[PDB]
RNA sequence: AUGAUGUCAUACUUAUCCUGUCCCUUUUUUUUCCA
C-alpha cells in the first residue's frame, strides 16, 4: 500500500551485497 | 447517395427552372450527382404530386387487397392507390407489425 | 512560450507584483549606468567621485535596489 | 531518527511533487541539515532510489544533483559508506549508455573528491586480483575513473607497487588495465606523467604471460595515442624489446605488438623510423596473407600509420610495400566485406596521397574491367576519391586510354542505380579535362548506342551520363559532336517514358547551359515550340526538368521568341501551378519573373489576376507569389495601379490575394519600399477595418513586412497610423490572426521603437482584467525581451512611495 | 479590501482617469498613475462587450474602395472596368479560343505616367494621431466642426455671406446653455472659412 | 456574401440562404 | 519477467528469493518488478508475506496477473465468462489461422466474431460458438480456428472448472452484462494500461497491432494483457474500459487521472 | 508555414554548422522565407555531434547544403535566440 | 441584440503535406452408483 514497503527489500538487498551474475550485460572493446 | 437539403432546393430550383425532360442540364449544376439520380431524387420524394398525407381507411383496405392479390408487385400496386412504391410498402410493413 | 523567455532578465507573467517590476526597472538601470560609459562618466564627473568609486557605489545600489522590498 | 527519516521522505515528497524552486528549497534545506542527518540515512534513502528502475531522466539528474550537494556538505562522513556506494555505482560505472556512463564518472568524482583514495585503494585491493574478467574490467574502469579524478600521482606509486607485485599476474593484468584506461579517459592529461607510467608499465612489456603482454602492448598503444606527439623518447625504452618481440610473438600478442608499433611509429625520429619500417615490413608482408579479419584490420591501421608517418621515403615504400600489398588485399573477398572494404580505400587515398596516385591507379585499372559488381563499385570509388584529392596530372596516355576503357566497361555493365559510379565517372572525365577529346567519339558513340536499348534505365543512365558529361565536352569547344549530341536528343524529345523524358530534358538543359544560345543547334526558336506541349505533361521529374530548361531560356535567350508564344507558356504556367512538389511551384514563379521581364509586365499581370480572382482552391498563393516576383523584377510603380484596383471587386477572395501579394512584394523589395508605404496606407487601413478576420490576418502581415523592410527610413508616422488600427485586434482569439498580430507587433517595434510600444503597453499592464493584462504582460514581454537595454531610458518618470525609493539621482547629475 | 472611487479620485490628481471597475485592481494606484501621463492609451471596449471586435454588422453595406488621385489620374480604372465587362460578356469557347491564340496590347499606354504617379504626383495622405484607438464607429464624429460655429452647407443655404440671419438673435441671447464653454468668433470672442467659433 | 436581415444570418454559399426558408419566426419576431 | 514463479517460490514457504541458490542469480530489477506488482496485486503483506487470498492466488496455476481474475470473481459475478476468457489467455499457440494465400476468407471469419469492447469478448464468443456445435473439428476448420491450440483451452477451462472448490468460488454467470465482464477483467488488470498514445506509468509510445479487432477505431481508454516488441511497440489483446471503473479498483496504484 | 509544436533547442550556440536538405532547400530556419540568406545557422551541441552529422536542421533528410537565416529575422537578430535544429516533442 | 451548445454541411487560413507499421521456444496434483 505504501511506499517504502516497497523499499525494505531493496534496503537489505543494498546492505547484503551485489553479484556481477545477476543483471549481467556484456561489453567489450568499447571506445 | 446521400441527398442534403441544399442539393434538394437547388434540384427544385432546377426543375422550375428547366422544366421535366432535361435532367442533364439540371446535373449539369449539381456537383457529384448524376441525371438518373436527379430523375429518381424528383420522382421519388420531390414531386409535388406524391400524397404526404397520412392512409384512410379505404387506402389501407385497398392496399391490404391489392397486396393479397398481388404479391410484392409494388410498382404495380402504387399508381393504383396513388401513392408511391416505397411508401406503400413501409406502410404495409407497419400494418403486418401493427396485425402481429 | 518559452521556459527561458519567462526566465530571461526583465520578464513577467500576469501576477507580477509592482514592487517587483520596479525592481526590475531599477536594477536594470543600474545595470545599464554600469555598462553604459558615457552614462558613468555623466552620472560620475558631476560630483567629485571616481570612476571605480563610482561603479562601486553602483554595485551597492544593485543590491540597495533590493533593499525594502514589500 | 524516526521523526529525521519522515523529515528525509518529506523532502523528498517535496522535491520529486513540489516545484523545482520548491525542489530546490528542499534540497538547500536537506544540504543544510545533510550534518545533522548524517550519512547513514541518506545511504539508505539515496541508494535504493539509485537502484529504483521507475526514476526518470530528470529524476536521476536530480538524484546526482543531491548526491553531489550531499557529498559536499558530507566530505569525508561517509567513509563508512564507501563500499556500499562503490558497489551500487560499479554497475553505472561500467554503463553502456553514454549519459549513463556520464553519471558514473561524475559519481566516482564526487566519491573520491570527498572519501578518499586510499579507502578507495583499500577496498579495491581484494578486487584486483578478481578471478573473473568483467569483475577486474569493473575494478579496472573504477579505479580509472577514482585516478582521473584524484590526478596520477596521488596513486601512481601505489598502481607501480601493484604492477610490481608478483602475487599474482590476474592483478598484474588488471593494473594494466587500469594504466590503459587511466590513459584513455585522460588523454593530453597524461603527458607530463608519460615517462612515469612507461617505466612502470617497462616491467609488464616483457612478461612471459601472453595476455598481460597483450594488455602491456595495448596500453602502450594508448599512452602512444594519447600523448600525441609528445614523449617519444620516454617510450624508447619499449622501442627495443617490442621490436624484437614483434619477432617473436604470435597470434593475438603480434597484433598488439604490431598495433603498439603502429602507434609508436609516427612519432620517432625519421632514420629511426626508416628502422623500424624496414624491421616491421617483414613481418607486414608475413601478415597479409593472415586471414584474420581484426588481424586485417590492425595491419591495415598500421599501413595507414606508416603511410601517414613522414620520412618513409617514396620509392622505398613503391618497391616494398605495395605489390604483396596489392596482390593480397586487392581481391573479392576484400571488397565482400563492409567495413573493410571502406578501411581498404581509405588507407588506398592515404598511400596515393603519400606516394603519388599514379602507380595505385595503373595497378588498379583492370579490376575495373572485373565482373563483380561490388569489387567494381570499391574501385570505381576508390579511383574517384584519389582523382578528386590528387588529379589527372601525373596520367600517361595509354594509362588514360586504359581508364576510358575501364569506366566504358563499368558503364556498360551496371546492373543496379550505382549513382556514385555516375558521379565518379564525371570526378574522372572533369579531372582530366582537355586530354579526353582524342577519347570523346568513342564515348559518344556508345552512349548514342545505348540509348536505342529496349530498358528505360538504360536510357534513362545513358542521358544522365549526357548530362554529366555535357560540361567536359564543351571544354574542348568541340560544338559539332555537341550539336550533334543535340541534335539526336531533340528527336529522343518524343519519348513515352516519364523518367526517361525527364532524363532527356535535364541533358538538353545541360547542353544548353554549357554551350549558349547563339551556337546551339536546333535553334530555340525551334525548341521551345517543341518544349511548349511538354509543360502539359503531369509527372513530376518531367515538369521540373522542362521547367527548369523554359527557365533557363527564359532568363538567358529570350530573343528569339516572340510574344504569343510567352504567352501561351504562362498560360500553360497558370496550370502548372496546381502541382505538388513546391520547388516546381518556385521555378514557375521565377519563369513568370523571367517572361515578365522579357516581354512586359502587363499582360502578364492581367492574366495572374484573372487567375488569382479565378483559382478558389487550394493553390493561387503562388500567383501572388508570382505577382510580387513580377513586380519586383519589373519596377512596381508599374504594378501597383492595377493591383489597388483589383482591391475594388466583391469577390470574397481576390481582396486577400491583393493583400498577400502586397507582403510577399513588400517582403521582396526590402528598403525600396518607401516610395510605396504612402500609396498602400489607405488600402491597409481600409483592410484593417473589415469584418473579416483574413483581411486583419493579412493587412498585419502587411504591416510586419513593410515595417521590417524601410526600418531606418524615417516612415514611422504612417507606421504609427498603421499600429493604431492594429492594436485595437489584439483581443482576437484565432490563432493565425494572433499570430500575424504579434509578428506586427514584433515588426512595428523593430521599425517605430519600444519607446511607443511601451507607451502602448504601460496603461494596460496593470489591467484589472486577466486576459487583457495577460495579453498585454506578453506583448511587453516580447518587449522586453527585444528591447532589455533601449527600455531603461524610455523607462516612465514615476517618484519614489513608500515603498522604495524609485527617481534615480544619477539621471539628475549634470556635469 | 478595496477602497471605494471617492478615495481612488481623492488620492489620485486626475479623478477623470479613474475606471468604474478600476478599484477591484490589484494595484488601483499605480493603475490611476499610469493612466494619467500624456502618452497612455485606453483598453479597446471589447473587453466589456460580449461581441468580438467588428463582428457583429451583419447587415449593412459599405462603398468599395475610394483610391488616391494620382492612380485614378493614370485612370487604370477606365479600361480595368472596362475589360472586365468585356470578359464577362465573352463565352467559355472564347476564353480557351482567346487562352491558345493570346491577344496583348490591351492597355500598354506607357511606362513614365505610372514613374510620375509614384513620384512626381506623390502626395502624403492624412495619418492620425500616435493616441489615436479605432474602434465599432469612429468614421461618423468627424466634428472634432467646432462648436459655436455654423456649418457651410447651412450658412449657404441661409444666405449667410462670408452675416447669418439667426446670428443677431444668437449674439441678442448670449451663449447656448448646452455648450456654455463653445466661444463663437466674431460675436463673441473677437474665424477662417466656414468655422467662425470654437 | 449573402446575408439574410430579416434573420441577420451570413451565408457561406448560395444553397445556404436558399435553405434559409427558422425564418418564419424571425419574420414573425422582426415584423413588430 | 518471473512474475508465474516468484508467487510459486514464496507459496513454498522460501523468503530470501533475493538470495536463493540457482545456477546463475536472476536480476534484481527483474524481482524488484515482480514484488512492486505483488505489492500491486491483492496477494502480499506491509512486510512482503503471503496472505490467504495469496494461498488462492497460488493454488491455481496460471500467472497471478491472469489469475486475478478468479479473486475478481464474485466480485462482479460472472465467473465462469472470464473463465473462458482466462482459457484463452492461457495458451500457448496462437489463436486463428491466417495461411499462405486464402486471406480472405480468414479474414472474413476472423471479422465474423467480432465483438465491442476488445478480443476478450472475441476469444469468449469463440469458446461459445464452439459450444452447442459439438466441439466438432469441422467448425474449427470452416471458420480458420487451430484444433490444437483451442482445445488446450478447453483442458484448461475444464481444469480451472475442477479447482473451483479449493478457491471456493461458485460458477457464477450474467449472460449479456459484459460491462460487468469487463470491469472483472480490469479488476485483474490495472497495471496493464496505456493511453495518448504513450503509456500511463513507463511513458512508452505504443502502436497497434494490425491483427487485433481493435486497430481501426482507436479508443478513449484501453488495457492491454502484452507488450512484445517486434518491429514496432505492439499491442496484444486490448479491450474497451471508460476509465471509470480504473480508480475503483487499486487505488493505491491509482491516483490524478 | 509553420506548426505550433516543435519548439528547437533553446541552447547556447556553438562551431557546429547547420546543413540543409534540398527537399526544404534555400528555407529561412526560423519564418520559412526564401529572401536574402545573409547569417549562418550555428547548431549548439549534439545536434551535430554522433549519428546527426550533417543532417537536416529541419525534417530530417541527408543534408546538402549551408543552412541560413534571412535578413528579416537577423532586423531584430533572431539568430541569436538559440539552436535552430528541430526536436520533435 | 449578438453568450454557450452540438461531427450537420459550406466557405476560409498556415508558400502545411501528396506519406508508414502482422510472435522463437514452451512448463505447472490429489475423492460414489444398483436383481
Ligand atoms: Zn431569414
Ligand atoms: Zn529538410
Ligand atoms: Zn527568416
Ligand atoms: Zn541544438
Amino acid at each position: 500500500e505504501a511506499v517504502p514497503v516497497e523499499a525494505y527489500g531493496l534496503a537489505m538487498l543494498r546492505g547484503m551485497g551485489w553479484k556481477p551474475g545477476e543483471g549481467i550485460g556484456r561489453t567489450f572493446n568499447q571506445v | 447517395g446521400v441527398w442534403r437539403n441544399t442539393e434538394d432546393e437547388i434540384l427544385k430550383a432546377a426543375v422550375m427552372k428547366y422544366g421535366k425532360n432535361q435532367w442533364s442540364r439540371i446535373a449539369s449544376l449539381l456537383h457529384r450527382k448524376s441525371a438518373k439520380q436527379c430523375k429518381a431524387r424528383w420522382y421519388e420524394w420531390l414531386d409535388p404530386s406524391i400524397k404526404k398525407t397520412e392512409w384512410s381507411r379505404e387506402e389501407e383496405e385497398k392496399l391490404l387487397h391489392l397486396a393479397k392479390l398481388m404479391p410484392t408487385q409494388w410498382r404495380t400496386i402504387a399508381p393504383i392507390i396513388g401513392r408511391t412504391a416505397a411508401q406503400c410498402l413501409e406502410h404495409y410493413e407497419f400494418l403486418l407489425d401493427k396485425a402481429a | 512560450l518559452e521556459h527561458l523567455q519567462s526566465k530571461y532578465i526583465g520578464t513577467g507573467h500576469a501576477d507580477t507584483t509592482k514592487w517587483e517590476w520596479l525592481v526590475n526597472q531599477h536594477r536594470d538601470s543600474y545595470c545599464s549606468y554600469m555598462g553604459h560609459f558615457d552614462l558613468l562618466n555623466y552620472f560620475a564627473i558631476a560630483e567629485n567621485e571616481s570612476k571605480a568609486r563610482v561603479r562601486f557605489n553602483l554595485m551597492e545600489k544593485m543590491l540597495q535596489p533590493c533593499g525594502p522590498p514589500a | 531518527e524516526e521523526q529525521k527519516e519522515r523529515k528525509i521522505m518529506k523532502l523528498l515528497l517535496k522535491i520529486k511533487n513540489g516545484t523545482p524552486p520548491m525542489r530546490k528549497a528542499a534540497l538547500r534545506q536537506i544540504t543544510d541539515k545533510a550534518r545533522e542527518f548524517g550519512a547513514g540515512p541518506l545511504f539508505n534513502q539515496i541508494l535504493p532510489l539509485l537502484m529504483s528502475p521507475t526514476l526518470e531522466d530528470q529524476e536521476r539528474h536530480l538524484l546526482v544533483k543531491v548526491i553531489d550537494r550531499i557529498l559536499y556538505k558530507l566530505d569525508d562522513l561517509v567513509r563508512p559508506y564507501v563500499h556500499k556506494i562503490l558497489v551500487v555505482i560499479e554497475p553505472l560505472l561500467i554503463d553502456e549508455d553514454y549519459y549513463a556512463r556520464v553519471e558514473g564518472r561524475e559519481i566516482i568524482s564526487n566519491l573520491a573528491k570527498a572519501a578518499g583514495l586510499a579507502t578507495m585503494i583499500s577496498t579495491m585491493r581484494p578486487d584486483i586480483d578478481n578471478m573473473d574478467e568483467y569483475v577486474r574490467n569493473t575494478t579496472a574502469r573504477a579505479f580509472a575513473v577514482v585516478a582521473s579524478a584524484l590526478g596520477i600521482p596521488s596513486l601512481l606509486p601505489f598502481l607501480k607497487a601493484v604492477c610490481k607485485s608478483k602475487k599474482s599476474w590476474q592483478a598484474r593484468h588488471t593494473g594494466i588495465k587500469i594504466v590503459q584506461q587511466i590513459a584513455i579517459l585522460m588523454g593530453c592529461a597524461i603527458l607530463p606523467h608519460l615517462r612515469s607510467l612507461v617505466e612502470i608499465i617497462e616491467h609488464g612489456l616483457v612478461d612471459e604471460q601472453q595476455k598481460v603482454r597483450t594488455i602491456s602492448a595495448l596500453a602502450i598503444a594508448a599512452l602512444a595515442e594519447a600523448a600525441t606527439p609528445y614523449g617519444i623518447e620516454s617510450f624508447d625504452s619499449v622501442l627495443k624489446p617490442l621490436w624484437k618481440g614483434i619477432r617473436q610473438h604470435r597470434g593475438k600478442g603480434l597484433a598488439a605488438f604490431l598495433k603498439a608499433i603502429g602507434y609508436l611509429i609516427p612519432l620517432m625520429d625519421a632514420e629511426y623510423a626508416n628502422y623500424y619500417t624496414r624491421e616491421v615490413m617483414l613481418i607486414l608482408i608475413r601478415e597479409f596473407q593472415s586471414p584474420d579479419e581484426e588481424m586485417k584490420k590492425i595491419v591495415l591501421k598500421v599501413v595507414k600509420q606508416c603511410c601517414g608517418t613522414d620520412g618513409v621515403e617514396a620509392n622505398y615504400i613503391k618497391t616494398e610495400i605495395l605489390p604483396p600489398f596489392f596482390k593480397h588485399f586487392w581481391q573479392h573477398r576484400m571488397a565482400l566485406d563492409r567495413r573493410n572494404y571502406r578501411q581498404l580505400v581509405d588507407t588506398t587515398v592515404e598511400l596515393a596521397n603519400k606516394v603519388g596516385a599514379a602507380e595505385i591507379i595503373s595497378r588498379i585499372v583492370d579490376d575495373l574491367k572485373d565482373e563483380a559488381e561490388q569489387y567494381r563499385k570499391m574501385v570505381m570509388e576508390t579511383i574517384e576519391k584519389i582523382m578528386g584529392n590528387l588529379g589527372a596530372a601525373d596520367i600517361d596516355h595509354k594509362l588514360e586510354e586504359q581508364l576510358i576503357d575501364g569506366i566504358l566497361y563499368a558503364f556498360q555493365e551496371q546492373t543496379t542505380e550505382d549513382s556514385v559510379m555516375l558521379n565518379g565517372f564525371g570526378t574522372v572525365v572533369n579531372a582530366l579535362g582537355k586530354r579526353v577529346k582524342p577519347y570523346l567519339p568513342q564515348i559518344c558513340g556508345t552512349v548514342l548506342w545505348r540509348l536505342n536499348n529496349k530498358s528505360a534505365k538504360v536510357r534513362q543512365q545513358a542521358a544522365d551520363l549526357i548530362s554529366r558529361t555535357a560540361v567536359v565536352m564543351k571544354t574542348c569547344q568541340e560544338e559539332k559532336l555537341m550539336g550533334h549530341l543535340g541534335v539526336v536528343l531533340y528527336e529522343y524529345l518524343g519519348e513515352e517514358y516519364p523518367e526517361v523524358l525527364g532524363s532527356i530534358l535535364g541533358a538538353l538543359k545541360a547542353i544548353v547551359n554549357v554551350i549558349g544560345m547563339h551556337k546551339m543547334t536546333p535553334p530555340i526558336k525551334d525548341l521551345l515550340p517543341r518544349l511548349t506541349p511538354i509543360l502539359k505533361n503531369r509527372h513530376e521529374k518531367v515538369q521540373e526538368n522542362c521547367i527548369d530548361l523554359v527557365g533557363r531560356i527564359a532568363d538567358r535567350g529570350a530573343e528569339y521568341v516572340s510574344a504569343r508564344e510567352w504567352m501561351r507558356i504562362c498560360f500553360e504556367l497558370l496550370e502548372l501551378l496546381k502541382a505538388h512538389k513546391k520547388a516546381i511551384r518556385r521555378a514557375t514563379v521565377n519563369t513568370f519573373g523571367y517572361i515578365a521581364k522579357a516581354i512586359g509586365p502587363h499582360d502578364v499581370l492581367a492574366t495572374l489576376l484573372n487567375n488569382l480572382k479565378v483559382q478558389e482552391r487550394q493553390n493561387r498563393v503562388c500567383t501572388t507569389v508570382a505577382i510580387a516576383i513580377v513586380a519586383e523584377t519589373c519596377s512596381p510603380f508599374t504594378v501597383l495601379p492595377a493591383l489597388m484596383n483589383e482591391y475594388r471587386v466583391p469577390e470574397l477572395n481576390v481582396q486577400n490575394g491583393v493583400l498577400k501579394s502586397l507582403s510577399f512584394l513588400f517582403e521582396y523589395i526590402g528598403e525600396m519600399g518607401k516610395d510605396y508605404i504612402y500609396a498602400v496606407t489607405p488600402l491597409l487601413e481600409d483592410a484593417l477595418m473589415d469584418r473579416d478576420l483574413v483581411h486583419r490576418q493579412t493587412a498585419s502581415a502587411v504591416v510586419q513586412h513593410m515595417s521590417l523592410g524601410v526600418y531606418g527610413f524615417g516612415c514611422e508616422d504612417s507606421l504609427n497610423h498603421l499600429l493604431n488600427y492594429v492594436w485595437p485586434n489584439v483581443f482576437e482569439t484565432s490563432p493565425h490572426v494572433i499570430q500575424a498580430v504579434m509578428g506586427a507587433l514584433e515588426g512595428l517595434r523593430v521599425a517605430i521603437g519600444p519607446c511607443r510600444m511601451l507607451q502602448y503597453c504601460l496603461q494596460g499592464l496593470f489591467h484589472p482584467a486577466r486576459k487583457v493584462r495577460d495579453v498585454y504582460w506578453k506583448i511587453y514581454n516580447s518587449i522586453y525581451i527585444g528591447s532589455q537595454d533601449a527600455l531603461i531610458a524610455h523607462y516612465p518618470r514615476i517618484y519614489n512611495d513608500d515603498k522604495n525609493t524609485y527617481i534615480r539621482y544619477e539621471l539628475d547629475y549634470i556635469l | 479590501n478595496r477602497f471605494t472611487v471617492a478615495e481612488l479620485k481623492q488620492l489620485v490628481a486626475r479623478p477623470d482617469v479613474v475606471e468604474m471597475h478600476d478599484v477591484t485592481a490589484q494595484d488601483p494606484k499605480l493603475l490611476v498613475h499610469l493612466k494619467a501621463t500624456r502618452n497612455s492609451v485606453p483598453v479597446p471596449r471589447h473587453w466589456c462587450f460580449k461581441r468580438k471586435y467588428l463582428q457583429g454588422k451583419r447587415g449593412i453595406e459599405k462603398p468599395p474602395f475610394e483610391l488616391p488621385d494620382f492612380i485614378k489620374r493614370t485612370g487604370i480604372q477606365e479600361m480595368r472596368e472596362a475589360l472586365q465587362e468585356k470578359e464577362e460578356q465573352k463565352t467559355m469557347k472564347s476564353k480557351m479560343r482567346e487562352k491558345v491564340r493570346p491577344k496583348m496590347g490591351k492597355i500598354d499606354i506607357d511606362y513614365q505616367k505610372l514613374h510620375d504617379a509614384f513620384f512626381k504626383w506623390q502626395t502624403k495622405p492624412k495619418l492620425t494621431i500616435h493616441g489615436d484607438l479605432y474602434y465599432e464607429g469612429k468614421e461618423f464624429e468627424t466634428r472634432l466642426k467646432k462648436p459655436g460655429d455654423l456649418s457651410d452647407e447651412l450658412r449657404i443655404s441661409l444666405g449667410m455671406p462670408v452675416p447669418p440671419p439667426w446670428l443677431i438673435a444668437m449674439q441678442r441671447y448670449g451663449p447656448p446653455p448646452s455648450y456654455p464653454n463653445l466661444k463663437i468668433p466674431g460675436l463673441n470672442s473677437p474665424l477662417y472659412g466656414d468655422v467662425f467659433g470654437t | 456574401s449573402y446575408e439574410c436581415k430579416l434573420c441577420l444570418t451570413l451565408h457561406n454559399n448560395e444553397g445556404s440562404y436558399l435553405a434559409h426558408t427558422k425564418h418564419q419566426t424571425n419574420l414573425a419576431r422582426r415584423a413588430a | 519477467s518471473l512474475g508465474n514463479v516468484v508467487l510459486l517460490l514464496k507459496s513454498l514457504g522460501i523468503h530470501d528469493l533475493m538470495h536463493f541458490d540457482f545456477l546463475d542469480p536472476p536480476p534484481y530489477e527483474t524481482l524488484l518488478l515482480a514484488l512492486e506488482q505483488l505489492y500491486a496485486l491483492g496477494a502480499l503483506n506491509h512486510l512482503g508475506e503471503l496472505t490467504t487470498s495469496g494461498r488462492k492466488m497460488a493454488e491455481l496455476p496460471v500467472d497471478p496477473m491472469l489469475s486475478k481474475m478468479i479473486l475478481a470473481s464474485e466480485k462482479y459475478s460472472c465467473s465462469e465468462e472470464i473463465l473462458t476468457v482466462a482459457a484463452m489467455l492461457s495458451v500457448n499457440n496462437s489463436i486463428f489461422y491466417r495461411p499462405k494465400d486464402k486471406v480472405v476468407h480468414a479474414d472474413n471469419a476472423r471479422v465474423n466474431f467480432f465483438l465491442p469492447g476488445g478480443d476478450h469478448l472475441v476469444l469468449l464468443n469463440v469458446y461459445t460458438q464452439w459450444a452447442e456445435s459439438g466441439y466438432s473439428s469441422q467448425w474449427c476448420y470452416e471458420n480458420f480456428v487451430q484444433f490444437r491450440s483451442m482445445r488446450r483451452a478447453r483442458d484448461v477451462r475444464e481444469q480451472l472448472e475442477g479447482l473451483l472448490e479449493r478457491v471456493e468460488v461458485g460458477l457464477s454467470s450474467c449472460q449479456g452484462d459484459y460491462i460487468r465482464v469487463r470491469k472483472a477483467i480490469t479488476a485483474g488488470y490495472f497495471y496493464h494500461t496505456a493511453r495518448g498514445y504513450r503509456t500511463v506509468k513507463q511513458q512508452q509510445t505504443v502502436f497497434i497491432h494490425p491483427n487485433s479487432s481493435l486497430f481501426e477505431q482507436q479508443p478513449r481508454w484501453l488495457l492491454y494483457h502484452e507488450l512484445v516488441l517486434t518491429t514496432k511497440e505492439f499491442m496484444r489483446q486490448v479491450l474497451e474500459i471508460e476509465s471509470s471503473w480504473l480508480l475503483e479498483v487499486a487505488p493505491h496504484y491509482y491516483k490524478a487521472k | 508555414k509553420h506548426h505550433p509544436d516543435l519548439i528547437f533547442c533553446r541552447k547556447q550556440a556553438g562551431v557546429a554548422i547547420g546543413r540543409l536538405c534540398e527537399k526544404c532547400d534555400g528555407k529561412c530556419v526560423i519564418c520559412d522565407s526564401y529572401v536574402r540568406p545573409c547569417t549562418l545557422v550555428r547548431i549548439c551541441d549534439e545536434c551535430n555531434y554522433g549519428s546527426y552529422q550533417g543532417r537536416c536542421v529541419i525534417c530530417g533528410g541527408p543534408g546538402v547544403s549551408d543552412a541560413y537565416y534571412c535578413k528579416e529575422c537577423t532586423i531584430q537578430e533572431k539568430d541569436r535566440d538559440g539552436c535552430p535544429k528541430i526536436v520533435n516533442l
